[PDB]
Protein backbone atom coordinates (compact mmCIF):
# COMPACT_ATOMS: atom_id res chain seq x y z
CA UNK A 1 0.00 0.00 0.00
CA UNK A 2 0.96 3.41 -0.39
CA UNK A 3 -1.25 5.54 1.78
CA UNK A 4 -2.82 9.11 1.46
CA UNK A 5 -4.78 9.66 4.67
CA UNK A 6 -7.69 10.20 2.35
CA UNK A 7 -10.01 7.97 3.06
CA UNK A 8 -11.51 8.52 -0.01
CA UNK A 9 -8.57 7.02 -1.99
CA UNK A 10 -7.33 4.56 0.12
CA UNK A 11 -10.98 3.17 0.03
CA UNK A 12 -12.05 3.54 -3.44
CA UNK A 13 -8.84 4.42 -5.57
CA UNK A 14 -6.51 2.63 -3.77
CA UNK A 15 -2.09 3.34 -5.09
CA UNK A 16 0.50 1.57 -4.46
CA UNK A 17 3.59 1.56 -4.44
CA UNK A 18 5.42 1.26 -8.25
CA UNK A 19 1.70 3.01 -9.09
CA UNK A 20 1.60 5.54 -11.32
CA UNK A 21 -2.13 7.32 -10.33
CA UNK A 22 -2.61 10.78 -12.07
CA UNK A 23 -4.00 13.35 -10.10
CA UNK A 24 -6.45 15.41 -12.77
CA UNK A 25 -8.74 18.18 -12.48
CA UNK A 26 -9.24 21.74 -12.87
CA UNK A 27 -7.56 24.68 -11.90
CA UNK A 28 -7.76 25.60 -7.90
CA UNK A 29 -9.78 22.19 -7.93
CA UNK A 30 -7.54 20.99 -5.05
CA UNK A 31 -4.89 19.12 -6.90
CA UNK A 32 -1.63 20.47 -5.28
CA UNK A 33 -3.47 19.78 -1.33
CA UNK A 34 -3.69 15.79 -2.76
CA UNK A 35 -0.24 15.21 -3.79
CA UNK A 36 1.19 17.39 -0.81
CA UNK A 37 -0.95 15.16 1.37
CA UNK A 38 0.28 12.18 0.68
CA UNK A 39 4.15 13.52 0.84
CA UNK A 40 3.28 14.72 4.25
CA UNK A 41 1.76 11.55 5.36
CA UNK A 42 4.81 9.47 4.38
CA UNK A 43 6.46 10.87 7.63
CA UNK A 44 7.41 7.29 8.79
CA UNK A 45 6.33 5.32 6.49
CA UNK A 46 10.07 5.27 5.19
CA UNK A 47 9.71 5.99 1.87
CA UNK A 48 11.54 8.88 -0.21
CA UNK A 49 9.65 11.74 -1.71
CA UNK A 50 10.25 14.22 -4.89
CA UNK A 51 8.29 17.44 -5.75
CA UNK A 52 9.09 18.47 -9.11
CA UNK A 53 7.14 21.91 -9.60
CA UNK A 54 7.38 22.24 -13.52
CA UNK A 55 6.53 25.67 -14.50
CA UNK A 56 4.78 26.68 -11.01
CA UNK A 57 4.98 30.35 -9.66
CA UNK A 58 8.35 31.15 -7.85
CA UNK A 59 5.91 31.98 -4.74
CA UNK A 60 3.89 28.90 -5.24
CA UNK A 61 7.05 26.37 -5.12
CA UNK A 62 8.72 28.55 -1.96
CA UNK A 63 4.54 28.22 -0.06
CA UNK A 64 4.99 24.45 -0.51
CA UNK A 65 8.51 24.07 0.80
CA UNK A 66 7.66 25.98 4.15
CA UNK A 67 4.55 23.68 4.35
CA UNK A 68 7.11 20.98 4.04
CA UNK A 69 9.57 22.39 6.36
CA UNK A 70 7.30 23.18 9.36
CA UNK A 71 5.48 19.52 9.15
CA UNK A 72 9.05 18.28 9.43
CA UNK A 73 8.12 16.26 6.06
CA UNK B 1 -59.96 2.32 41.47
CA UNK B 2 -58.15 1.95 44.60
CA UNK B 3 -55.53 -0.17 42.84
CA UNK B 4 -54.70 2.14 40.06
CA UNK B 5 -53.96 5.05 41.93
CA UNK B 6 -51.68 3.53 44.14
CA UNK B 7 -49.90 1.61 40.83
CA UNK B 8 -49.42 5.20 39.54
CA UNK B 9 -47.99 6.65 43.14
CA UNK B 10 -45.87 3.77 43.11
CA UNK B 11 -44.52 3.79 38.95
CA UNK B 12 -44.44 7.10 39.12
CA UNK B 13 -42.29 7.78 42.16
CA UNK B 14 -40.21 4.72 40.58
CA UNK B 15 -39.73 6.79 37.45
CA UNK B 16 -38.94 10.73 39.49
CA UNK B 17 -36.72 9.47 41.90
CA UNK B 18 -35.23 7.13 38.61
CA UNK B 19 -35.04 10.28 36.42
CA UNK B 20 -32.78 12.24 39.14
CA UNK B 21 -30.97 9.71 39.81
CA UNK B 22 -30.13 9.54 36.51
CA UNK B 23 -29.48 13.16 36.88
CA UNK B 24 -26.62 12.62 39.32
CA UNK B 25 -25.25 9.65 37.22
CA UNK B 26 -24.64 12.07 34.44
CA UNK B 27 -23.76 14.77 36.98
CA UNK B 28 -21.56 12.10 37.50
CA UNK B 29 -20.54 11.35 33.85
CA UNK B 30 -20.45 15.47 33.43
CA UNK B 31 -18.04 15.80 36.07
CA UNK B 32 -15.87 13.09 34.71
CA UNK B 33 -16.04 14.35 31.24
CA UNK B 34 -15.03 17.78 32.68
CA UNK B 35 -12.38 16.64 34.01
CA UNK B 36 -10.80 14.52 31.01
CA UNK B 37 -11.45 17.52 28.59
CA UNK B 38 -9.76 20.01 31.02
CA UNK B 39 -7.07 17.30 31.18
CA UNK B 40 -6.55 17.04 27.46
CA UNK B 41 -6.73 20.53 26.55
CA UNK B 42 -4.04 21.17 28.91
CA UNK B 43 -1.84 18.27 27.19
CA UNK B 44 -3.15 19.58 23.81
CA UNK B 45 -1.64 22.94 24.68
CA UNK B 46 1.50 21.96 25.68
CA UNK B 47 1.65 19.84 22.91
CA UNK B 48 1.37 23.21 20.98
CA UNK B 49 4.21 24.87 22.62
CA UNK B 50 6.39 21.76 22.81
CA UNK B 51 6.64 21.23 19.07
CA UNK B 52 6.60 24.85 18.11
CA UNK B 53 9.56 24.88 20.29
CA UNK B 54 10.70 21.95 18.24
CA UNK B 55 9.99 24.20 14.84
CA UNK B 56 11.60 27.00 16.45
CA UNK B 57 15.10 24.99 16.81
CA UNK B 58 15.16 23.47 13.60
CA UNK B 59 14.71 26.62 12.54
CA UNK B 60 17.52 27.61 13.91
CA UNK B 61 19.69 25.10 12.65
N1 LIG C 1 -9.46 18.36 1.56
C1 LIG C 1 -9.53 19.71 1.47
N2 LIG C 1 -10.28 20.41 2.33
C2 LIG C 1 -10.39 21.74 2.28
N3 LIG C 1 -9.77 22.49 1.39
C3 LIG C 1 -8.98 21.91 0.48
C4 LIG C 1 -8.80 20.47 0.46
N4 LIG C 1 -7.96 20.20 -0.56
C5 LIG C 1 -7.63 21.38 -1.14
N5 LIG C 1 -8.25 22.39 -0.52
C6 LIG C 1 -8.15 23.83 -0.81
O1 LIG C 1 -8.36 24.13 -2.18
C7 LIG C 1 -7.55 25.26 -2.53
C8 LIG C 1 -6.93 25.02 -3.89
O2 LIG C 1 -6.23 23.81 -3.69
P1 LIG C 1 -4.86 23.46 -4.38
O3 LIG C 1 -4.09 24.70 -4.66
O4 LIG C 1 -4.25 22.45 -3.49
O5 LIG C 1 -5.42 22.86 -5.75
P2 LIG C 1 -4.78 23.03 -7.21
O6 LIG C 1 -5.63 22.29 -8.17
O7 LIG C 1 -3.33 22.71 -7.08
O8 LIG C 1 -4.89 24.56 -7.70
P3 LIG C 1 -3.89 25.28 -8.73
O9 LIG C 1 -4.46 25.04 -10.10
O10 LIG C 1 -3.97 26.71 -8.33
O11 LIG C 1 -2.55 24.65 -8.53
C9 LIG C 1 -6.46 25.37 -1.47
O12 LIG C 1 -6.49 26.64 -0.85
C10 LIG C 1 -6.75 24.26 -0.49
O13 LIG C 1 -6.73 24.66 0.87
MG1 LIG D 1 -1.32 23.55 -7.48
Amino acid sequence: PLQTGLIAIDAMIPVGRGQRELIIGDRQTGKTAVATDTILNQQGQNVICVYVAIGQKASSVAQVVTNFQERGA
Amino acid sequence: TIRNSEELRGKAIEQLEKARARLKKVEMDADQFRVNGYSEIEREKMNLINSTYKTLEQFEN
